[PDB]
């Protein structure tokens, strides 16, 4: 999998690929990876699924039961001091990988949290299996204070990169754009690939299969 | 492994307004047949199934406490359930016993009680769901069903070439497997009826 | 502190334990809830007590199985907590033996809980009796009272809540054992109900039957709309006024 | 309204105190120490001829050399007894040695007093204890402030004053077994209000050389015949 | 802590300390609830015992969730703690079935919750009755929960002071054709009646539930509403 | 009236009825004296039987080999608080490997039976206790209260009529720290027979004899082995 | 938990809430055993007897295992809870001695757990009296009767529930040697001790039978009749 | 390694177990009986692991009768087996698992002839005839070519014996008796024990 | 270790050796191990000599606890049954032990074979130990139910004798026990070094 997040001057792009293997076959060709947390927070998860889907839930949930209380906007210091403290509680058997992001009234934010508890804040930010090519991309075209077309299409080479090059990711791109007057969820931005056209007719005729019993319910 | 001591073979595909669910008819101990007529389907409501694959025990104990709970919540509720929230109900037994896991993948298949909108999905070991719009497979002989359905499916099948359809595909994949087989069965999901069919396989 | 301790749980110098017969005086005052069985089903009829002009499955009647049925008198905050109670009580069954529960082991898993909380613990006792009705394998149609001390019996026409006693009478002049129908039931229920409630004539609005019968190898247990009582109304007022002549 | 566990100005719990008068209204046991043995008589109380009098047992085995005689409220005295068999059969699990009797009396009276607010009330239960040991025999008294003695005769129950009364003149410290026994009987037939008949009584000894012994039918008969 | 009941039997069958918490609570602030084919509205009364006070520090009406609202009458830190205790509840709900909760499911919950204060131990009955809107399935709702335990669904009611006057009104003038906009045209009348002073956009609390969620109103369109009236 | 049924309650003048009820249950109980001199801790008890056909009560105890006690009142806290003390005393010797100081034995005795006079639903310990003991820094004579509070010593009596008792020790303090074993054996006998009545004499039947000191542990005379001591009195 | 001492000693030595369970057991159905030569026999009246209730739920002569029974009087719902306690008691001794208990046995725990009611904190005592009958291994029929203070006495022949003295006294004098020789006889005694109390003859009895090899039997209404009808020709004489 | 065999018919239920007790390489019993009686109307055979095979048995046993002892009518065949499945399912996962192998056979007034066969994972299945040990390969193929639903008790019978001479003739384990028992709407009969 | 035990018309017979080694080391050549549990009951030990001395303790007090409150003896049945479960709750621990318990009760001679795994076996000729195998050979050809008590005697004294000719383990001398209606009896300990002359001449 390949998750990237980069800060420009006015919030946060946060992209993803959509690609679920299991072992080295594809289950899934339409994978959903960037989860709501809240109106201004989104992750990008990656490792093992279930645990990623129920971390992001349990999370969300107490950020929507504080915000209730308080009245106010949640803060992204918030949400990684609990998803840093579940996740070390645990000692590292729940294989989630974050890349935590959002925008509040100190400005944007993006954060990296691993499975054992650690945590960065960091200007961009990658993380997946082909975490590495895409970091080169980072590495080599980024510049402080960029606008929002620029960072999308930083965003979108790197994921790109990190498609091409790894067995692991494929399939299509998934952007989302925090700012501070709106929010923007891409699906899909891009589509590389496409299945090819079909040549021959193999459809069944009616009576090619054979029938030992039948019954029918009228509901 | 432990997922291939029973074996066994389970799928589910969509058409127009419909849907079908196919299954496997043995039960052995690794390489030695006991019975034939096992069952791996269960209804969850009117229009509504979830086959399961994997251990037998597991696949009896899930499917009764999944029936313990779907009458507790349709007693208290007072109608019937959406295949989204069973699928929610389901992924959540499952992860309770995480680190202590069932050995079995769900696969649910109905129509939505108001709409009548097809639905098809499959979770894993510790509960994932993965919501499909074409076909979900589950079981020893996933690759042999994979590679059949990739190839025959196509959009907006009635009835009829449905379920020739599955009916194909199933007997071609599970052709190729040696601890699944020996009879298939077929259940056609549609508006107003339910047709369960059993297909001529060989038995060796 | 003994001071404030109220000593629920003790016996009084005739032998008596006074927070049960409070409860059941408390019963006393609950609408009329009535039960009667026949040869081909049973049935349950209970009074509308909220009849504001103002107010928004059924008021009083409960279904706890796919074979049974209940309704409650006394204090409704007590009756969810027990009919609550009792679905778990039959899922648990079915979960063990994978087949339903039988009508007298359900009445006796509630009884035994109630009984317990007269016996010891401190705290007060449910202000609640109850009226089952099911079917069953082993025996047919059956039907079950409860009582607040943990007490039951078979019946076969019962009343319990208000104005019981002039209704138990009536019941007792009336059924007539071994032929009676569905139709004779409604007959007869209606007829009760009508020289029970307090009003001039009896209406629509202010009852509720309910119906569990056995077709086709499944139990079917019906809740009977406004229109069918009116028309049973009217029946029973044709009746009586033909009655004399 | 009060607590299980308040002084009396005088500076005794009330409920011992109310346990003790609960015991005088038990049935008469007497027992009386020898040198050559001890004995034990009680009464029993027959409210109905169609009552099997061996049903009411009140000179129980608490092991091959220890006996205990008991008055009161019956239905109490059952767990003393369960837990003075326990407590016998653990000593030998654990020293491969006959218990003596004073120790089986202190381990029976620390339950006395060990109620709160689990025990709630007092025992209300009287006991006399017989035995043999490498001291020889000896009798021990209990009664339910925990409080026990060792005696040469003693008698419980409702008629214990003059009993005892005659106990005084009776008793010397040179008796044989048989005239302790006839003296036992003549007292108890002295204290009864029904006529003594070898069915409404009971009579067990203790002896150097031989187990607990409890008398039969015959030998009731052959010694009542002398009086 | 105390492990006896506190509440017992009286000798003509009556529980006596809920008829004490229903006189508590007979003796708080009005409230009102109307329904309407489009949505319900909750009014209540805010008047304040003085002007040093901070109008705006606490509210009345507030959201459970995205759709459910409450109102209250009786006594405020009672009120606290069942409205976190509801929260926390729907909570609990969502994560399970992923599904925002009905409004007839947490309105079951928490006179579960209140019933459970009538028979516990060392521990006396709430003294709050609350009224709950929602929007389910297309429908509005109006429920009304009592200090003993038990709920009713309703169409127009009104609680606290005067309120048998407030309920006449309701049935004199109430029919189901209704939008939202004449609802709250009469429950604001309704609050009128028997109201002490003259009353502003400062003193009185407003609610709204439709197809959009819950929200409550801000004071510049309680103000529209009152010039309009 | 209202202020005498539970030990947590204070009364309008700032006492304790339950406290002072205890400590009369212990006036009740047979004399007891106790009484050391330079290089001995003596004990003298005065026993009591039901009848002339009961043997009189123990009232001598054995706590460790430098510690004994004697006791007035209930006799089932007695045992209660002779375990306790046994089971410190064993303790002790076990982590430390030396005999456990007197004062520190009484100071975990009073703050055991601090505590029920304290909390709800709960009774002191209505039984006083004589402690003699014998350690580096010679004898030692303590003397407990139900009330957890303890005093240290140079003789006491504690029980029924103590009073005369108290009066002979102290007119006659001053020879006991110059006196022999014997010479104070004999005082103690002579304190103990000041609270019998005018028509009854001691006798080897119900006087019973404790001693601990430098060289010897505490040993305790009955019976005919108090004769020696008896002879030569008066 | 509630740790409350309900039942406490009085002055002069009473237990108020035992005697008041005395007094609730008082009240109850009369319940009478009789212990024969080959057969044993038990029968209750019917306080209240409508033609609207069902018979089957409502017996009070319950089967504790295949070779002991018993008959109870006082509150119902105790009774109910007494009965399953011994049901679990008597399964769990034939799985660990491989043998069916025995009479006393049963009836010394039954006794046991009704006197560790009236010594615990939090709890009342039982309002229920109970006959236990049975046969034991050697074929010796038993007949036994537990108190609620928890006493237990072996009798034979006995009567508790509201008007036992009375048939007490009666069958002081009617129990002889000769008025047990044979089945129909001791059925007879039973009837007619029951006759002393209940009303309009012998439509409200309940009368049960067991013997040595077989299994607890319901007489029905016509048997019942039946020696009804034998005992009023004997009053001929 | 003991064998268990049952072949279900119209209206009977036939069940056949060897009768050896084996320690190491000796025999220490030959007339061990593995059929227990449930009620009157069904059987459990039982084999497996020593000492788990009693106490599971017993502890069913047990609560059978409470259930026919507190209620007044017995459990039917399918409740009983679904009751043991539960029982050992559960205790699959805990600290003291059982590792044993069952046959349930027994006789309904309603529903007939019933035969069930459950291992030791706890997996419950529903057949016409079944077998347990290292001579069910032996056996079932024999069982497969001559079996017929509308086979009679005579008929049964001799096939069985042909099963066991079978064994006789190929398996390597000494097995020299067995014993057999039918159930019927009569209930419980024993029958003549073959031996070789 | 070889201890054996059969049961004839006229009651039951118990023999056993008295070595007991500690690896190739032995220990002793006079342990006693037929335990003696009552009056009434007779206890064999084979594997852990702990685990079956304290075992049998632990059942001896729980006899004579039950004899106390039934006021009646306990059966062999009864008995073995109790052993079999105080060592069903340590089953995996490590526990080693195997003993034949024999009596005479009211359905006549018994006796039981229990073993830690969880065996209870109800017999008439039982053999437990290393040596076991060697006593079977002999006790099988000269077993019958009919013996007079002389020929069982010998017998038992023959089979130890063997066992303990071809066994490494076994030896010392051989303790034999006979349980009748009345209570055992002690029968006799012969050396072997003695055995040796009267059979070989």
């Amino acid at each position: 999998t390949t998750i990237a997040g980069v800060v420009y001057k006015d919030g946060i792009v946060l992209g993803a690929d959509t690609r679920a293997t299991e072992g080295m076959v594809v289950a899934d060709k339409n994978c959903s990876k960037i989860h709501f947390i809240s109106p201004n927070i989104y992750c990008c998860g990656a490792g093992t699924a279930a645990d990623t889907d129920m971390t992001t839930q349990l999370i969300s949930s107490n950020l929507e039961l504080h915000s209730l209380s308080t009245g106010r906007l949640p803060r992204v210091v918030t949400a990684n001091r609990m998803l840093k403290q579940m996740l070390f509680r645990y000692q590292g058997y729940i294989g989630a990988a974050l890349v935590l992001g959002g925008v509040d009234v100190t400005g944007p934010h993006l954060y990296s949290i691993y499975p054992h508890g650690s945590t960065d804040k960091l200007p961009y930010v990658t993380m997946g299996s082909g975490s590495l090519a895409a970091m080169a991309v980072f590495e080599d075209k980024f510049r402080p204070d960029m606008e929002e077309e620029e960072a999308k299409n930083l965003v979108s080479e790197a994921i790109a990169a990190g498609i091409f090059n790894d067995l692991g990711s494929g399939s299509n791109i998934d952007l989302c754009v925090i700012s501070k007057n709106k929010l923007d969820f891409l699906r899909p931005y891009t589509v590389p690939n496409k299945k090819g056209t079909r040549l021959g007719r193999y459809r069944c005729e009616k009576g090619t299969t054979a029938v030992l019993t039948e019954k029918i319910t009228p509901l | 492994s432990i997922m291939s001591y029973n074996g066994g073979a389970v799928m589910a595909m969509k058409g127009k307004n419909c849907v079908a669910i196919a299954a496997d008819r043995r039960f052995g101990i690794q390489a030695q047949m006991v019975t034939t007529d096992f069952q791996k389907i269960f209804p969850m409501g009117d229009r509504l199934y979830i086959g399961l694959a994997g251990l037998a025990t597991d696949v009896q104990t899930v499917a009764q406490r999944l029936k313990f709970r779907l009458n507790l919540y349709e007693l208290k509720e007072g109608r019937q359930i959406k295949p989204y929230t069973l699928m929610s109900m389901v992924a959540n037994l499952l992860y309770e016993k995480r680190f202590g896991p069932y050995y079995t993948e769900p696969v649910i298949a109905g129509l939505d009680p108001k709409t009548f909108k097809p639905f098809i999905c499959s979770l894993d070991l510790i509960g994932c769901p993965m919501v499909t719009d074409d076909f979900v497979v589950s079981g020893t002989c996933a690759e042999q069903m994979y590679g059949m359905c990739e190839s025959l499916w196509e959009p907006n099948m009635d009835p009829d070439h449905l379920f020739e359809t599955i009916s194909q595909a199933m007997l071609n994949a599970v052709d190729r497997d040696a601890v699944s087989g020996m009879g298939v069965i077929v259940h056609i999901i549609e508006k107003d009826k339910i047709t369960t069919r059993t297909l001529k396989a060989r038995m060796d | 502190s003994r001071r404030y301790d109220s000593r629920t749980t003790i016996f009084s110098p005739e032998g008596r334990l006074y927070q049960v017969e409070y409860a059941m005086e408390a019963i006393g005052h609950a609408g009329t809830c009535l039960g009667i069985l026949a040869n081909d089903g049973v049935l349950l009829a209970a009074e509308r007590r909220n009849i504001h002009k103002l107010l928004d499955f059924s008021e009083k009647i409960y279904k706890l199985n796919e074979d049974m049925a209940c309704s409650v008198a006394g204090i409704t905050s007590d009756a969810n907590v027990l009919t609550n109670e009792l679905r778990l009580i039959a899922q648990r069954y079915l979960l063990q033996y994978q087949e339903p529960i039988p009508c007298e082991q359900l009445v006796t898993a509630l009884c035994d809980i109630k009984q317990a909380y007269t016996q010891f613990g401190g705290k007060r006792p449910f202000g609640v009796s109850l009226l089952y009705i099911g079917w069953d394998k082993h025996y047919g149609f059956q039907l079950y009272q409860s009582d607040p001390s943990g007490n039951y019996g078979g019946w076969k026409a019962t009343c319990i809540g208000n104005n019981s006693a002039a209704a138990v009478s009536m019941l007792k002049q009336d059924y007539k054992e071994g032929e009676m129908t569905l139709k004779s039931a409604l007959a007869l229920a209606i007829k009760v109900l009508n020289k029970t409630m307090d009003v001039s004539k009896l209406s629509a609005e202010k009852v509720e039957i309910a119906t569990l019968t056995r077709e086709n190898g499944k139990t079917v247990i019906r809740v009977l709309k406004q229109k069918e009582v009116e028309q049973l109304i009217k029946k029973h007022e044709e009746e009586e006024a033909k009655a004399e002549r | 309204d009060r607590g299980v566990n308040t002084f009396s100005p005088e500076g005794r719990l009330f409920q011992v105190e109310y346990a003790i008068e609960a015991i005088k209204l038990g049935s008469t046991a007497i027992g009386i120490q020898t040198s050559e043995g001890v004995c034990l008589a009680v009464e029993k109380r027959i409210t109905s001829p169609l009552m099997e009098p061996s049903s009411i047992e009140k000179i129980v085995e608490i092991d091959a050399h220890i006996g205990c005689a008991m008055s009161g409220l019956i239905a109490d005295a059952k767990t003393l007894i369960d837990k003075a068999r326990v407590e016998t059969q653990n000593h030998w699990f654990t020293y491969n040695e006959t218990m003596t009797v004073e120790s089986v009396t202190q381990a029976v009276s620390n339950l006395a007093l060990q109620f709160g607010e689990a025990m709630s009330r007092p025992f209300g239960v009287a006991l006399l204890f017989g035995g043999v040991d490498e001291k020889g025999p000896q009798l021990f008294h209990m009664d339910p402030s925990g409080t026990f003695v060792q005696c040469d005769a003693r008698a419980i129950g409702s008629a214990s004053e003059g009993a005892q009364s005659s106990l005084q003149e009776v008793y010397h410290k040179s008796m044989t077994l048989k005239e302790a026994i006839k003296s036992s009987l003549i007292i108890l037939k002295q204290v009864m209000e029904e006529k003594l008949n070898a069915t409404n009584i009971e009579l067990a000894t203790v002896q150097p050389g031989q187990n607990f012994h409890m008398f039969t039918k015959e030998e009731l008969e052959e010694v009542i015949k002398d009086i | 802590g105390y492990s006896f009941s506190l509440t017992t039997f009286s000798p003509s069958g009556k529980l006596v300390q809920i008829e004490y918490a229903l006189a508590a609570v007979a003796g708080g602030a009005p409230s009102v609830g109307i329904k309407a084919a489009n949505g319900v509205v909750l009014a209540t009364e805010k008047k304040q015992k003085s002007i040093l006070y901070d109008e705006r520090s606490v509210h009345k009406v507030e959201p459970i969730t995205k759709h459910i609202g409450l109102v209250y009458s009786g006594m405020g830190p009672d009120y606290r703690v069942l409205v976190h205790r509801a929260r926390k509840l729907a909570q609990q709900y969502y994560l399970v079935y992923q599904e925002p909760i009905p409004t007839a499911q947490l309105v079951q919950r928490v006179a579960s919750v209140m019933q459970e204060y009538t028979q516990s131990g060392g521990v006396r009955p709430f003294g709050v009755s609350l009224l709950i809107c929602g929007w389910n399935e297309g429908r509005p709702y109006l429920f009304q929960s009592d200090p003993s335990g038990a709920y009713f669904a309703w169409k127009a009611t009104a609680m606290g002071k005067n309120y048998v006057n407030g309920k006449t009104f309701l049935e004199k003038r109430y029919n189901e054709d209704l939008e939202l906009e004449d609802a709250i045209h009469t429950a604001i009348l309704t609050l009128k009646e028997s109201f002490e002073g003259q009353m502003t956009e400062d003193n009185i609390e407003v609610g709204i539930c439709n197809e959009a969620g819950f929200r409550r109103l801000t004071p510049t369109e309680v103000k529209d509403y009152l010039a309009a009236i | 009236n209202q202020y005498d049924n539970d030990v947590t309650v204070w009364s309008p003048q700032g006492r304790i009825h339950q406290i002072e009820y205890a400590m009369e249950a212990v006036k009740q109980g047979s004399a007891t004296v106790g009484l050391k001199s330079k290089t001995h801790a003596v004990l003298v008890a005065l026993k009591r039987a039901q009848s002339e056909l009961a043997a009189h009560q123990k009232k001598i105890l054995h706590v460790d080999n430098h510690i004994g006690i004697s006791i007035a009142g209930l006799t089932a806290d007695a045992r209660l608080l002779c375990n306790f003390m046994r089971q410190e005393c064993l303790d002790s010797r076990f982590v430390f490997d030396r005999p456990l100081p007197v004062s520190r034995l009484v100071s975990l005795i009073g703050s055991k039976t601090q505590i029920p006079t304290q909390r709800y639903g709960r009774r002191p310990y209505g039984v006083g206790l004589l402690i003699a003991g014998y350690d580096d820094m010679g004898p030692h004579i303590f003397q407990t209260c139900p009330s957890a509070n303890y005093f240290d010593c140079r003789a006491m009596s504690i029980g029924a009529r103590s009073q005369s008792a108290r009066t002979y020790l102290e007119r006659h303090m001053s020879e006991f720290m110059e006196c022999n074993l014997n010479e104070l054996v004999k005082h103690g006998l002579r304190a103990l027979r000041e609270t019998l009545p005018a028509e009854q004499d001691l006798t080897t039947k119900n006087v019973s004899i404790g001693i601990v000191g430098k060289d010897l542990e505490f040993t305790i005379y009955d019976d005919d082995d108090v004769s020696p001591f008896l002879e030569g009195l008066e | 938990s509630y740790d409350r001492a309900i039942t406490v000693f009085s002055p002069d030595g009473h237990l108020f809430q035992v005697e008041y369970a005395q007094e609730a057991v008082k009240k109850g159905s009369t319940a009478v055993g009789v212990r024969g030569r080959d057969i044993v026999v038990l029968g209750v009246e019917k306080k209240s007897v409508a033609k609207l209730q069902d018979e089957r739920t409502v017996r009070k002569i319950c089967a504790l295992d295949d070779n002991v029974c018993m008959a109870f009087a006082g509150l119902t719902a105790d009774a109910r809870i007494v009965i399953n306690r011994a049901r679990v008691e008597c399964q769990s001794h034939r799985l660990t001695v491989e043998d069916p208990v025995t009479v006393e046995y049963i009836t010394r725990y039954i006794a046991s757990l009704k006197q560790r009611y009236t010594q615990s904190n939090g709890r009342r005592p039982f309002g229920i009296s109970a006959l236990i009958v049975g046969f034991d291994f050697d074929g010796t029929p038993r007949l036994y009767q537990t108190d609620p203070s928890g006493t237990y006495h072996a009798w034979k022949a006995n009567a508790i529930g509201r008007g036992a003295k009375s048939v007490r006294e009666f069958l002081e004098k009617n129990y002889t040697d000769e008025a047990i020789e044979t089945d129909d006889l001791t059925i007879k005694l039973v009837i007619k001790a029951l006759l002393e109390v209940v009303q309009s003859g012998g439509k409200n009895i309940e009368l049960a039978v067991m013997r040595r090899d077989q299994s607890l039997k319901i007489l029905n209404p016509e048997e019942i009749e039946k020696y009804v009808a034998e005992i009023e020709k004997e009053k001929e004489e | 390694m003991e064998y268990l065999i049952g072949i279900q018919g119209p209206d009977y239920v036939l069940v056949a177990s060897d009768r050896v007790a084996a320690s190491n390489i000796v025999q220490m019993k030959d007339d061990h009986d593995k059929m227990f009686k449930m009620s009157e109307k069904i059987l459990l055979l039982c084999v497996g692991e020593a000492g788990d095979t009693v106490q599971f048995a017993e502890y069913i046993q047990k609560n059978v009768q409470l259930y026919k002892m507190r209620n007044g009518y017995e459990l039917s065949p399918t409740a009983a087996a679904n009751f043991t499945r539960r029982n050992l399912a559960d205790c699959l996962r805990s600290r003291t698992p059982y590792h044993v192998n069952l046959l349930l056979a027994g006789y309904d007034e309603h529903e007939g002839p019933a035969l069930y066969y459950m291992d030791y994972l706890a997996a419950l299945a529903k057949a016409p005839f079944a077998a347990h040990g290292y001579g069910a390969f032996l056996t079932l193929s024999i069982l497969d070519r001559y079996y017929t639903p509308t086979i009679s008790r005579e008929r049964a019978v001799e096939l069985l014996r042909k099963c066991l001479e079978e064994l006789q003739k190929r398996f390597i384990l000494n097995l020299p008796t067995f014993s057999v028992r039918i159930i019927d709407k009569n209930g419980i009969h024993d029958l003549d024990n073959i031996s070789f | 270790t070889t201890t054996l035990a059969f049961k004839f018309r006229h009651g039951v017979i118990v023999a056993a050796d008295s070595r007991a080694t500690a690896g190739a080391y032995i220990a002793s050549q006079t342990v006693k191990k037929v335990i003696e549990i009552n009056p009434y009951l007779l206890g064999t030990m084979a594997g852990g000599a702990a685990d079956c001395s304290f075992w049998e303790r632990l059942l001896a007090r729980q006899c004579r606890i039950y004899e106390l409150r039934n006021k009646e003896r306990i059966s062999v049945a009864a008995a073995s049954k109790l052993l079999a479960n105080m060592v069903y709750q340590y089953k995996g621990m490590g526990l080693s032990m195997g003993t034949m318990i024999c009596g005479w009760d009211k359905r006549g001679p018994g006796l039981y074979y229990v073993d830690s795994e969880g065996n209870r076996i109800s017999g008439a000729t039982f053999s437990v130990g290393s040596g076991s195998v060697y006593a079977y050979g002999v006790m099988d050809r000269g077993y019958s139910y009919d013996l007079e008590v002389e020929q069982a005697y010998d017998l038992a004294r023959r089979a130890i004798y063997q066992a303990t000719y071809r066994d490494a383990y076994s030896g010392g001398a051989v303790n034999l026990y006979h349980v009748r209606e009345d209570g055992w009896i002690r029968v006799s300990s012969d050396n072997v070094a003695d055995l040796h002359e009267k059979y070989s001449g």
